[PDB]
């Protein structure tokens, strides 16, 4: 088989009906969709993309065109990778723990039991961000957990790490930001990559 | 003059005319045979659907 990760991309650059996706396959026509601009949420490369869905489901995303970052490409992951939403496992509704039981709770209940519990937590409260949040959603649970929570216990690691992966990632990496572009790594002499496989 | 009651000769003389309504419902009148009603999805002689869904309906 075409084993290609990119291979979608040659779904969006045919231009012809010859190579189609065949999840998007007779879903729609172009009139119908909302197209939006969008960024993937997969990975760190942080690709613009289009973002077209019908009735209120995602039916593909396109590359869209950031030269500055992925030009005109995806790898088959941002492309398709948005069903995750809509397998029916997401919570629709806030959920509460009775009698050892998750069951719906309403909006307000859920906020004020879980306001209850967190105060008599008092400072012993650690939060786990993960990485999948946006960097607004991230500063939200930074800025809960040090004003609210009045704890340092912050951390979007959810993953194998280290405390010299902190000291690094605040001695090199926070608030350095631009210091290498894609446009460089285009143009490196050399590039040695530890650690990472591209 | 008289012109000045044609009118009364007008509705009087439509008094005495078959009246030229249509019998809705019980005798609907005849619409025009290009008429644009109900939107309807044909069949092929063999009965399956010629609807192929491209949307451009
Ligand atoms: S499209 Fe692929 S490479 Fe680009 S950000 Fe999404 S997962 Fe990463
Ligand atoms: S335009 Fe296409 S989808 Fe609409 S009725 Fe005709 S064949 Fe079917």
């Amino acid at each position: 088989p075409f084993q290609s990760y990119f291979s979608g991309n040659t779904v969006q650059i045919c231009p012809v009906g010859a190579l189609t996706g065949t999840a998007y396959r007779f879903r729609a026509r172009p009139f119908d969709l909302v197209s939006s601009p969008s960024v993937c949420e997969h990975c760190a490369s942080g690709c613009a993309q289009r973002t077209d869905h019908r009735r209120g489901k995602v039916l593909r995303r396109l590359a869209g065109d950031e030269p500055e970052v992925n030009e005109e490409w995806n790898c088959d992951k941002g492309r398709w990778a948005f069903t995750y939403a809509t397998v029916g496992d997401r919570i629709t509704t806030p959920m509460l723990r009775d009698g050892g039981v998750l069951r719906p709770a309403s909006w307000s209940e859920a906020l004020t039991v879980a306001a209850a519990g967190l105060l008599t937590a008092a400072g012993s409260t650690g939060v786990l961000v993960g990485g999948r949040c946006t960097v607004e959603d991230a500063y939200a649970y930074a800025k809960f957990a040090r004003m609210v929570l009045n704890t340092n216990d912050v951390d979007f690691r959810a993953r194998p790490h280290s405390a010299e992966e902190a000291e690094f990632l605040a001695a090199h990496v926070a608030g350095q930001t631009m210091g290498l572009r894609y446009a460089e790594l285009e143009n490196a002499p050399t590039v040695l990559l530890a650690g990472f496989e591209p | 003059f008289l012109d000045a009651l044609a009118g009364f000769a007008v509705t009087l003389g439509s008094m005495f005319k078959k009246p030229i309504t249509e019998g809705y419902p019980e005798k609907p009148g005849p619409v025009a045979p290009r008429y644009h009603g109900r939107h309807q999805l044909n069949r092929y002689p063999d009965g399956l659907e010629k609807c192929i869904g491209c949307e451009l309906c």
